[PDB]
């Protein structure tokens, strides 16, 4: 029988399962154009226990909705009969904790309802809206959100207006609020073309007297608020009043919801109804400040963000209203202890500080520095700090920040976990005290000294963070006695042996120097570097990251202090970092090569720089043929250029190709200053490309490339003509390096000589008769018209025509 | 030459409305200025829609001694913040930059 | 040689290339083609042409088009 | 070999080994821009690997100043695949 | 076989410089090109730059 | 500024030193002359005369009395080989033409 | 020699221009393009004078220029496809006065080249995403949504590589929430090339065709072809979605047609010309710019001639088809590069060669003694009519312009002591010489 055959020939979905990828492309090509003579007869009986088999995985799933979307799509009608069996196969997938089963059995259901019929969908789940099981409510109720994705609300929402305006069942028009919901869920900003069309739906249950239905249509509200938020300028009071009552006269999750909902209703409202509504909301506000549950709170304290967040109810309004007991019953260990209350309690306690001030929310909130939980107390400084840091310390007043200050002495030194947030708590809080902290700073540091006085490392590292937190404050202050205690000592923790600290000491010290200057610096630099130079030995990232940038530091602004002597045994020992496994080390160090440049003259840094480059295993050969670069950047190039050119006759490979490289860093430093120094170089250049080796070759060309990306622009075109004449020869070559670099040096040269020229050396070897440089010059052509395809306009050739073709341009030779 | 005793200047009229003037340069001085003050420009500054100037006044064939008034005519309509950055890479005042800027088209043009 | 997969699909990439054994008739036919790209994209040559001959921008534009299928003669055999 | 299926607005990274070449220059010096890839080359397993050791993203990726006055960074995904 | 037809196909360096307007340029390298007359007029063409000597040497660039 | 018409694109001019005097020569594409303008639409007037019913329906009075300014109603120019000319001689300082050769018809 | 390079007067001349209310409120602005410059004006309705409020340097070519406006936002943003291998997003702040880049997109090389996008770019008219194209070869589009703080975001590009095919233009379709959809001509040089005869030269037809979105599954499907008469230049959208009916008016020489897909059967209609006019016997006709006023009310199009004449377009339309089409002549004006149709009753006539013009429409362009033109109007012959000075509009405002400068001299001759300039512009009967000088009036 052709029908037990036809489905025999479809079990390649086994091609498809099992195979090669080109078995995949057979299958998969034969049954898209074959989906209709095939069907989805046969299909779907051997496809649905695939797609319900226990351990079809991400992808099996993934390639076989592919299969059923795309099949679906081409057999609009060739899937015709098998509808029920898919629909209830699939069905509890959308109301299923996995948002992917919701998803993907919600995208095959938009595209079977959609290249199917309605009719049958209806037909079969009216019934199953008014059922007894909530179970099977809620499973059809997730499966109409994924037809109505399928096909479109339109054709349905009379239908919904039935389930919803049942008088048989309250099962069924908590049905329809929960479809109602759900589709709020899924499609999301896609409801605004109906909008209240829902809300009509909804009217007539949060007033029901099953609380389930009412609840579920409360939570409806909030969803319908979630999606419907931002955009929705319009149409809403036709509904503003059945929400308003339920508001109180309900009880649940649905209130929290609802709240978060009518957060949305506060943001788009005006004064008059914004008035009325907040101040009639904010006594439902004031009983639920002390709910215990989760979403609850997140609904309230959003709603509170918005609602006290507006310019309808003034400071008084709250702070006589709100805070008593919003702070009553959130600022309990409760709220700190959780994982969630602690960053949003943040949200809108921030938000309520924005809206009313410092002296009240921060006396609100000062003795919850002293309490048991540190979480707590590390709570209300995350909060301190962020407020105070978005708007400022001049709000609050003596007495206030007094009590701050101490507790934030407290949290610090209670400090019991390796955390940023007490540092970043202080560094904020004394960055908005501004000039408001100098009478404490004894107080600050002979705490901070005192912890770095323990025996436990942590706390001592942690002392000399906080100070190089508060390091420019302890400026002004003026501090003479307080500022020259953290220098000295801190001179004294120089000593540390746990990296950790050793590097953030090292910052300290370079972010009090920063502000006090060498001359008046506590422990004088004359003794400071000195104690500095047996630590730049400490092979680890951080502390050699800092304690070079310190010592780069003095060595720019000191320099005169230190004797040159002092610089080239330094030079000696930078000599070997620059083989350091880390790369950011390797750069510090070329940049303080270019510092010692400045600071002594360039050239017995020079000198040492050479030697270097005598010696193998590049890396270290590449950097200091960076350093070479950046010494001759800072100190002009023509200092150096001598010495560079006469080095390139050593006959060793491992130097010359130094040279070379470093000409290239040097022009690409220089750019359009090479514009001095392209003539003193080009006799060199041709020199080495009239042949010496391949290796010759190739370096000159990576040379010539520098050079002309450099001088774009400055008209130095006559000397990288005289260059081109001697790198095209090398075009014919073979070794991948040394042709890779010449095509690299006719790219540059391109822009830098235009590109008339290069078209001109490109034209008569592109019809050739060997096939060698034919093809070499169609690459040339190749990249000298991908780049600049549209300058050649105005300059290729004139190509005669002959008898059947056309091949002058008359456009161009218009008179007029 | 257009406005009395101004130095002479060659005057270009395109096909679109637009007219304009090329000038010449007397001093080294003047002439590295606004060389540093374009090819900082370029760099934080670029143009909106898309391009790089250095290859849009390269397009046919490379840019050789001419500098873009145009660009550098826009430190006027900049921001603070860049305005300060590029004219402390001069080390001027963004007085002294945008003064030497204007005065140019003083002594040539209006 | 797997460059070579990704250097035709370079010629696959960017219509208008060549390689040693491209012929007079594609090269001059595609920078024929590109000559009519830039014409209709520069606001400006247009107005050139348009007042050259006595023709208007639709008119222009239409002739332009037209004549990007066979530019520059029949192919090459 | 190159991926080059043209590119987009997800940043690449590199491996510790592969950290601080650029991507094709293997310069160590002076990047200046960031690197993207195509989305074919950023999905799955594909998230935030190494676009050469294939080691997981730690570090970005990034475009020694050459390759970007030669705008070889203007071709896409360059995932050695 | 092909190879010989199209061998056959070309042509003498004297039928060359004859038919050719500018007949300066011709050389075996142009009379052995699959498009000798295509190959002449742009070695002919203004401006232009002729490939290097050194693609039929057998030693390198400069050794 | 302040602009004193043409008619025809104007292609290049020189100067008369003595009197200050602006000789322009203008031509377009695409144009009859003064002439064959004239000629042609009298003639299509005849053509349309002949359409043999009421001899009394005149409107070729009319054609030979409209004149539509082209300054805004577009030039009544057209062919694809067929040139136009003018030589114009002229004051800058005020916008008298006091000459005007008017050439031959493809010239 | 070291030179330094100076523009005087800005480049004068329009290529391209849009309305749209850039500036948030209902004031609207207009968003015009010289060569290298992107320049914005707001038309004040109470004189009638337009200020030219912001004029910008861009250092590129604008080869395409399209407003568009987020679903439900207050603001016009502007989407610009120039000659660099990148798509840009630009904005106006009146707080400094300037245009602002919210994204950038790369996606390819630079210049003007042939078959990197950039020359046509048509958006969605619900503004929900933009096509790039290139004249062969090429097209992307992009996707467009608010963030959660509705700062706009763009994702990665879709594709629609179709070798050996032209572009004559792209627009988009107007649908209901629908997958968007665009309206591209379109060509086909293949086997005019493979026929060593040239016949298949001649034998080729436009298609016009659709391609369309599938946001559901990210990615581009083509839907309808269709094998067109004649070329035609390009394509007027259709107010769709909830006004009007879908589709694209084609223009094509001498007919302007409507169409779409699905059930409708395609609707022509011959161009009626000016009566006993001088053009050559030859000289088809095209139509040159258009321009739609879609208000409350009702739509409708103007569309402008060779010899300047603009006429009026609407819909007769039953249920879901349109019936039949009217096109009843308005008046003529200046060509145009492009009209900008206000409301506050007037449109900016974007001159091509010359000053453009502001003109304030009067009536309707319907109801009087000029004659009526339809599709349903069979015949054996054409339309005419006569053309008249101006009735439905009149001349507000008048912007001066050298587009184009086709000669200069300097000399100093008047007695005055500075030069002037003798600037010979303009094209054929519009031209001038124009006397320039350092004075103001
Ligand atoms: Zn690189
Ligand atoms: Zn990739
Ligand atoms: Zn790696």
């Amino acid at each position: 029988p052709e029908e037990q055959k036809e489905r025999k020939i479809m079990k390649l979905l086994l091609k498809i399962k099992n195979g090669t990828p080109p078995m995949r492309k057979a299958a998969l090509r034969q049954i898209t154009d074959k989906a209709r003579e095939f069907g989805a007869g046969p299909l779907f009986n051997q496809i649905l226990p695939l797609l319900m088999s226990p351990t079809l995985e991400d992808q099996e799933r993934h390639l076989l909705v592919k299969v059923i979307d795309r099949i679906l799509y081409k057999l609009d009608d060739l899937v015709r009969p098998y509808v029920h069996k898919i629909l209830v196969v699939i069905e509890p997938l959308l109301i299923d904790e996995d948002y992917y089963a919701r998803v993907e059995g919600r995208e095959i259901i938009s595209n079977l309802a959609k290249a199917a019929g309605l009719a049958t969908m209806i037909s079969t789940m009216r019934p199953d809206i008014d059922n007894m099981d909530e179970y099977v409510r809620n499973t059809t109720a997730r499966a109409f959100a994924v037809v109505a994705s399928a096909l479109g609300i339109p054709s349905l929402l009379p239908f919904l207006k039935a389930v919803c305006k049942s008088k048989k069942s309250w099962q069924a028009r908590h049905t329809g609020i929960k479809i109602v919901q759900q589709i709020a869920i899924l499609m999301g900003c896609a409801i605004l073309p109906h909008l209240r069309s829902l809300v009509e739906i909804i009217e007539h249950g949060l007033v029901d007297e099953q609380q389930k239905v009412r609840t579920i249509s409360a939570l409806a509200i909030a969803a319908l608020a979630e999606a419907a938020t931002p955009y929705g300028i319009e149409s809403f009071d036709s509904v503003l009043k059945p929400l308003w009552k339920g508001i109180r006269q309900h009880r649940g999750k649905g209130l929290a919801a609802f709240l978060k909902a009518i957060g949305y209703l506060i943001p788009l409202m005006d004064a008059e109804y914004a008035n009325y509504y907040t101040r009639e909301v904010m006594l439902i506000l004031i009983r639920e400040f002390q709910s215990p549950d989760e979403e609850m709170k997140k609904i309230v304290l959003k709603v509170v963000k918005q609602c006290c967040g507006t310019d309808g109810v003034e400071a008084n309004y709250i702070k006589t209203e709100i805070l008593p007991p919003f702070f009553k019953h959130f600022w309990q260990h409760r709220m700190a202890l959780d994982r969630r209350n602690y960053r949003q309690l943040v949200d809108t306690t921030v938000e309520l500080a924005n809206k009313v001030g410092a002296a009240e929310i921060i006396s609100r909130i000062v003795d919850d520095l002293k309490d048991e939980a540190e979480q707590y107390r590390k709570m209300v400084m995350e909060t301190i700090e962020k407020i105070m840091g978005n708007l400022g310390a001049a709000d609050i007043d003596h007495k206030l920040e007094e009590q701050l200050i101490d507790g934030i002495l407290y949290a610090f030194q209670e400090q019991t976990t390796e955390d940023s947030v007490m540092l970043n708590g202080f560094g904020t809080v004394v960055n908005a005290l501004g000039k408001r902290v100098k009478p404490y700073l004894p107080q600050i540091c002979g705490t901070v000294l005192w912890r770095l006085n323990n025996k436990s490392a942590k706390v001592r590292q942690q002392a000399a963070d906080l100070i190089s937190r508060t390091a420019v404050v302890m400026k002004t202050c003026q501090e003479e006695k307080l500022m020259g205690h953290l220098g000295v000592v801190l001179y004294e923790y120089l000593g540390e042996e746990y990296p950790e600290v050793l590097g953030s000491i090292l910052g300290a010290l370079k972010a009090i120097v920063n502000v006090i200057g060498m001359h008046k610096m506590t422990p004088p630099i004359k003794d400071l570097l000195p104690r500095l130079t047996p630590i730049l030995k400490n092979r680890h990232e951080k502390v050699q990251e800092n304690c070079i940038d310190l010592v780069g530091r003095i060595a720019d602004r000191g320099a005169e202090y230190v004797s040159a002597r002092e610089w080239m045994r330094i030079c000696f020992e930078l000599l070997e970092l620059l083989k350091a496994h880390k790369k950011a080390i390797r750069r510090a160090t070329v940049n303080t090569f270019g510092y010692i440049a400045k600071a002594i003259g360039p050239h017995d840094v020079l000198a040492t720089l050479l030697n270097n480059l005598k010696v193998q295993e590049r890396q270290n050969r590449v950097c200091t043929t960076v350093a070479i670069a950046i010494v001759a950047e800072t100190c002009s190039p023509f200092t150096v250029l001598p010495a560079l050119m006469n080095e390139y006759r050593v006959p060793e490979l491992n130097v010359q190709n130094g040279v070379l490289k470093s000409l290239s860093f040097l022009f690409e430093y220089i750019g359009e200053m090479g514009k001095d120094y392209i003539y003193a170089v080009t006799p060199l250049l041709e020199d080495a490309l009239m042949d010496r080796d391949l290796v010759h070759r190739q370096t000159a060309s990576a040379v010539v490339q520098h050079m002309s990306l450099g001088v774009y622009g400055f008209g130095c075109e006559d000397s990288l003509n005289h260059l081109l004449n001697y790198v095209w020869p090398n075009v014919f070559e073979t070794s991948p390096h040394v042709i890779q670099a010449v095509m690299g040096a006719l790219e540059g040269l391109r822009v830098a000589i235009g590109p008339c020229r290069m078209l001109q050396y490109c034209l008569q070897g592109l019809f050739h008769p060997a096939r060698k440089v034919r093809d070499v010059y169609w690459k040339i052509y190749n990249s000298i018209y991908i780049g600049s395809q549209d300058a050649l306009i105005a300059h290729y050739p004139r190509i005669y025509n002959d008898d059947k073709n056309t091949y002058i341009r008359y456009e161009l030779d218009y008179i007029l | 030459t257009l406005i009395p005793g101004g130095s002479e200047s060659l005057v270009y009229t395109t096909l679109s409305g637009g007219i304009g003037i090329l000038v010449p340069f007397t001093s080294h001085e003047d002439h590295d200025f606004f060389q540093h003050v374009e090819m900082h420009l370029r760099s934080e500054h670029p143009p909106l829609c898309g391009r790089d100037h250095l290859s849009f006044r390269s397009y046919y064939f490379p840019v050789k001694n001419v500098i873009d008034g145009d660009l550098c005519e826009q430190f006027n309509s900049m921001e603070p913040n860049k305005q300060k950055n590029v004219s402390e890479e001069l080390d001027r005042t963004p007085p002294e930059v945008s003064k030497k800027l204007e005065d140019i088209r003083t002594r040539y043009a209006f | 040689y797997t460059i070579h997969s990704q250097l035709e699909h370079l010629q696959s990439k960017y219509i208008g290339t060549g390689h040693a054994d491209t012929t007079k008739w594609e090269w001059l036919v595609n920078q024929h083609r590109d000559s009519y790209c830039s014409y209709m994209g520069h606001f400006d040559l247009l107005n050139y042409f348009a007042i050259a001959e006595n023709e208007s921008k639709a008119r222009v534009r239409f002739n332009l088009m037209e004549k990007m299928l066979q530019p520059c003669g029949p192919p090459a055999d | 070999i190159f991926c080059r299926k043209q590119a987009g607005v997800a940043i690449g990274r590199l491996c510790e080994k592969c950290d601080g070449k650029c991507v094709i220059c293997d310069s160590y010096v002076r990047p200046c821009t960031l690197v993207r890839i195509c989305d074919e080359c950023n999905y799955g397993s594909y998230q935030g690997r190494c676009v050469i050791c294939g080691g997981p993203g730690v570090s970005d990726a990034y475009y020694c100043k050459e390759c970007t006055i030669q705008e070889k960074d203007r071709d896409g995904c360059p995932k050695i695949v | 076989s092909k190879k010989k037809l199209r061998r056959m196909n070309r042509f003498t360096v004297a039928e060359l410089k004859q038919l050719v307007a500018r007949p300066d340029v011709v050389e075996m390298h142009d009379v052995t090109a699959q498009d000798p007359k295509l190959l002449v007029h742009l070695k002919a063409t203004r401006n232009s730059v002729p490939v290097p000597r050194h693609w039929c040497f057998k030693r390198k660039y400069l050794q | 500024q302040v602009a004193f018409p043409l008619q025809y694109t104007p292609r290049k001019f020189v100067i008369h030193p003595e009197s200050n005097n602006l000789i322009i020569i203008e031509t377009d594409h695409n144009a009859y002359t003064e002439a064959t303008k004239a000629q042609r639409k009298q003639q299509m007037a005849e053509e349309m005369v002949e359409a043999a019913g009421e001899l009394a329906a005149e409107m070729a009075a009319a054609f030979l009395n409209e004149n539509l300014p082209e300054s805004i109603f577009g030039a009544p120019k057209a062919g694809n080989g067929q040139w136009a000319s003018v030589i114009r001689v002229m004051n800058p300082i005020q916008g008298n033409t006091l000459d005007l050769v008017q050439l031959e018809q493809n010239e | 020699m070291f030179l330094y390079n100076l523009t005087l007067q800005r480049a004068t001349g329009i290529s391209f221009a849009i309305h749209g209310n850039f500036s948030g409120t209902k004031q609207q602005e207009i968003v015009v393009s010289r060569g290298k410059i992107l320049e914005l004006l707001r038309p004040d309705p109470n004189t009638g004078k337009v200020h030219t409020l912001l004029t910008v340097e861009v250092f590129g070519v604008i080869r395409s220029l399209m407003a568009f406006r987020l679903t439900g936002g207050t603001k016009d943003y502007i989407v610009v496809g120039s000659d660099s291998g990148r798509i840009v997003i630009l904005e106006y702040q009146p707080s400094k006065n300037m245009f602002e880049k919210i994204h950038q997109e790369t996606f390819g090389k630079s210049g003007c080249r042939r078959i990197v996008p950039g020359q046509f770019l048509a958006v969605d008219p619900k503004g929900r995403a933009v096509m790039i194209s290139a004249i062969e070869k090429q097209k992307l589009v992009y996707i467009l949504n608010r963030d959660a703080a509705a700062r706009l975001t763009i994702s990665s590009p879709l594709e629609a590589h179709k070798a050996n095919t032209l572009v004559y233009h792209v627009v988009g379709v107007d649908v209901g929430f629908e997958n968007p959809m665009f309206a591209c001509l379109e060509m086909d040089y293949e086997e005019a090339d493979n026929d060593p005869t040239g016949e298949a030269a001649a034998n080729t037809q436009q298609t016009l065709t659709f391609y369309e979105l599938d946001l559901g599954l990210n990615h581009v499907v083509r839907k309808y072809s269709e094998p067109l008469e004649e070329h035609g230049n390009f394509l007027i959208t259709v107010p769709g979605g909830s006004d009007g009916p879908s589709g694209v008016l084609i223009c094509s020489e001498n007919y302007i047609t409507y169409k779409n897909f699905g059930d409708q059967p395609d609707i022509r209609c011959p161009i009626p010309r000016r009566r006993n006019d001088l053009d050559d016997p030859e000289r088809g006709m095209i139509f040159v710019c258009s321009a739609t006023h879609k208000t409350k009310s009702m739509f409708f199009f103007l569309a402008q001639t060779e010899q300047g004449d603009i006429f009026k377009i609407t819909l007769e339309t039953d249920e879901d088809m349109v019936t039949e089409i009217r096109l009843k002549y308005f008046d003529t004006v200046p060509v145009a590069a492009a009209m900008c149709v206000l409301k506050t009753g007037f449109l900016f006539v974007a001159s091509e060669f010359g000053n453009h013009y502001l003109y304030q429409i009067a009536h309707l362009g319907d109801d009087d003694e000029e004659p009526e033109f339809s599709s349903a109007m069979p015949l054996e012959d054409t339309f005419f009519f006569q053309p008249r000075p101006l009735k439905n509009l009149v001349l507000v405002d008048e912007l001066d312009s050298l587009s184009p400068i086709l000669f200069c001299q300097i000399a100093d001759l008047a007695n005055e002591d500075t030069p002037q300039l003798y600037v010979a512009c303009g094209r054929g009967p519009r031209s001038s010489l124009r006397v320039l000088r350092h004075g103001l009036e």
